[PDB]
């Protein structure tokens, strides 16, 4: 009956392009319980307030977590032209969203570090003539089409990953380029929160 | 480390059938699952990467589906060239780990073993050894029992057996059984018998010779 | 056309060293991560090492860490695996592999055996039928060799149908292999059937003609 954020606290978090998504339905949540286990560096919201999101009822609540570095925090804004918002992660404009940047304290041993931060610097589909490039921009809430060709971690900064597309798919290539950022002393993460609406169930409520 | 469990180690099916091999991971591996085919000659190819993406040059009858820790490889309209072992592999974390593989066998009409027995070659006898070889060839299904008899007495010690994989052309199985004695031990007996027990008959298929 | 050709495999004593090589062609070698994967005689697959495209990063399982070193030469387009402190559990077929998000392309593999046992050339024995029907079966016994492998053919490979060459069996220090060939009665003995065996480890080549007893 209580919304279970446990998968977040155990194991190695993913990267920004292959972010982990938790969908909560029919449960009670304690957002303060979760945020107190971390060192919150940034907390912003759109079409709602940090206090409101923690005290309302919705049809579902969506939480995205991933390894992200603070240095790169400007790139997470939707007013960036950078690779992150173009090819990795874009939040919903139409629905109320929250973006939390936090740091894993040394006490939180259960969350293990990745070797480094990885992201897609570009994602493109080349046509059958191997010349004409159609950039693949991320839609809000959606994964990059290149998550299927990029490893769960970029092996080395500047790597290119590519796969041929079958004639049924119109042929050509799917090509992506990866970048890395050196790992910080404590793991830095990003959390994305989205809430959805429905007329039947508003069974995602704050625990009282 | 993440454990990959392929729940069936051997599968039997007919041509045109739809085969589904299932792979379980000990953890959520976030679709980073790949499939490989190894043919009997040892050649390994990539079939599917990232759960459902088809590698180029791989026929459309191969497909993939799954999420979390439950994944499947499917082969539709089963062909002859599909006799192979199929391995799954997680690529979510290091080390990448493989399943123990699933062997796929084709069904065919029941077939009796062709049994042949071979006395030691005079060249081996010259060197002081004596192997009695028996071939049990082109039978189906693969289940078979071989018994050696020396002058009516069953013999188990000194017998090396070997089995072939399913023949890619006629879907049968074959096996080799070799009883090794020294030349001296060999020359102390007369009758040497090789007996096959197989579904296709109630009484055993028998091949024998005498040292005369 | 992607090609990966391994070499360097052989017999090595326990506690010994061995360096494998892989000649890559048909793609831009320096653009891909490369990996080594081994398969035990029991057909179990195990990842051994991965090296990043530029050679900057290397990764190993615990079973080989500190003993094995993967390396690459992007100018020469070749991948290397230096093995040391070898144990008998390292005995396997070693495959060179193109990596990325998946293992794209696999080489044909190179055999490695870790054993104290010594190289032994095989004895090859022709198996003629006992002193008749519409077909005849002939045999070949390849006995007492080490290590794997041997190559066996009939009439230099022109006779491939009706052949069953059985997996080699290890009994103590030595391997035994057998092969049968089944032809029509009018084919043998009127036509010549010869067994051909090669054991590279001992530099051995033997032809054995099947004669009637
Ligand atoms: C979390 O919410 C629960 C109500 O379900 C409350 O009892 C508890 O005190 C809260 N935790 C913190 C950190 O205050």
């Amino acid at each position: 009956v209580e919304c279970d954020f446990s998968p977040l606290l155990s194991g190695t978090p993913p990267q920004v392009y292959n972010f982990k998504r938790l969908v909560f339905t029919n449960c009670n949540y304690n957002l303060t319980k979760l945020l107190s286990l971390f060192s919150v560096n940034d907390f912003t919201c759109s079409q709602i307030s940090p206090a409101a999101i923690a005290s309302n009822c919705y049809s579902s609540l969506i939480l995205d977590y991933f390894s992200y570095p603070l240095s790169m925090k400007s790139d997470l804004s939707v007013s960036s032209a950078g690779p992150i918002s173009q090819f990795n992660y874009k939040q919903s404009f139409s629905n109320p969203t929250c973006l939390i940047l936090a740091t894993v304290p040394h006490n939180l041993t259960t969350i293990t570090k990745p070797l480094k931060y990885s992201y897609i610097n570009k994602c493109s589909r080349f046509l059958s003539d191997d010349r004409t490039e159609v950039p693949q921009l991320v839609n809000a809430n959606q994964y990059s089409p290149c998550v299927s060709i990029v490893p769960s971690t970029v092996w080395e900064d500047g790597d290119y990953y590519r796969k041929q597309l079958s004639p049924l798919e119109g042929g050509g290539w799917l090509v992506a380029s990866g970048s890395t950022v050196a790992m910080t002393e404590q793991l830095q993460m990003g959390f994305g929160i989205t809430v959805q609406y429905g007329t039947d169930t508003n069974s995602v409520c704050p625990k009282l | 480390d993440i454990q990959m469990t392929q729940t069936t180690s051997s599968l039997s099916a007919s041509l045109g059938d739809r085969v589904t091999i299932i792979c379980r991971a000990s953890q959520d591996i976030n679709n980073y699952l790949n499939w490989y085919q190894q043919k009997p000659d040892g050649t390994v190819k990539l079939l599917i990467y990232y759960t459902s993406r088809l590698h180029s040059g791989v026929p459309s009858r191969f497909s993939g589906s799954g999420s979390g820790s439950d994944y499947s490889l499917t082969i539709s309209n089963l062909e002859q060239e599909d006799i192979a072992t199929y391995f799954c592999q997680q690529a979510n974390t290091l080390p990448p780990t493989f399943g123990a593989g699933t062997k796929l066998e084709l069904r065919r009409a029941d077939a009796a073993p062709t049994v042949s027995i071979f006395p030691p070659s005079s060249e081996q006898l010259t060197s002081g050894g004596a192997s009695v070889v028996c071939f049990l060839n082109n039978f189906y299904p693969k289940d078979i029992n071989v018994k050696w008899k020396i002058d009516g007495s069953e013999r188990q010690n000194g017998v090396l057996n070997s089995w072939t994989d399913q023949d890619s052309k006629d879907s049968t199985y074959s096996m080799s059984s070799t009883l090794t004695l020294t030349k001296d031990e060999y020359e102390r007996h007369n009758s040497y018998t090789c007996e096959a027990t197989h579904k296709t008959s109630t009484s055993p298929i028998v091949k024998s010779f005498n040292r005369n | 056309e992607v090609k990966l050709v391994e070499s360097g495999g052989g017999l090595v004593k326990p506690g010994g060293s061995l360096k494998l090589s892989c000649a890559a062609s048909g793609f831009t070698f320096s653009s891909y991560a490369m990996s080594w994967v081994r398969q035990t005689p029991e057909k179990r697959l195990e990842w051994v090492a991965t090296i990043s495209s530029g050679g900057t990063y290397t990764y190993y399982p615990d079973s080989v860490k500190g003993r094995f070193t993967i390396s690459r030469d992007n100018a020469e387009n070749t991948l290397y695996l230096q093995m040391s402190s070898l144990r008998s559990e390292d005995t396997a077929m070693y495959y060179c592999v193109r990596d990325g998000n998946s293992m794209d392309y696999w080489g044909q593999g190179t055999s490695v055996t870790v054993s104290s046992a010594k190289t032994t050339a095989p004895s090859v024995y022709p198996l003629a039928p006992v002193c008749t029907g519409s077909s005849v079966t002939l045999g070949c016994l390849v006995k007492g060799y080490f290590p794997e492998p041997v190559t066996l053919t009939w009439n230099s490979g022109s006779l491939s149908s009706g052949v069953h060459t059985f997996p080699a069996v290890l009994q103590s220090d030595l391997y035994t292999l057998s092969s049968s060939v089944t032809v029509t009665s009018s084919t043998w003995p009127s036509q010549s059937i010869t067994c051909n065996v090669a054991h590279p480890a001992s530099s051995t080549k033997v032809d054995k003609k099947i004669e009637p007893r």
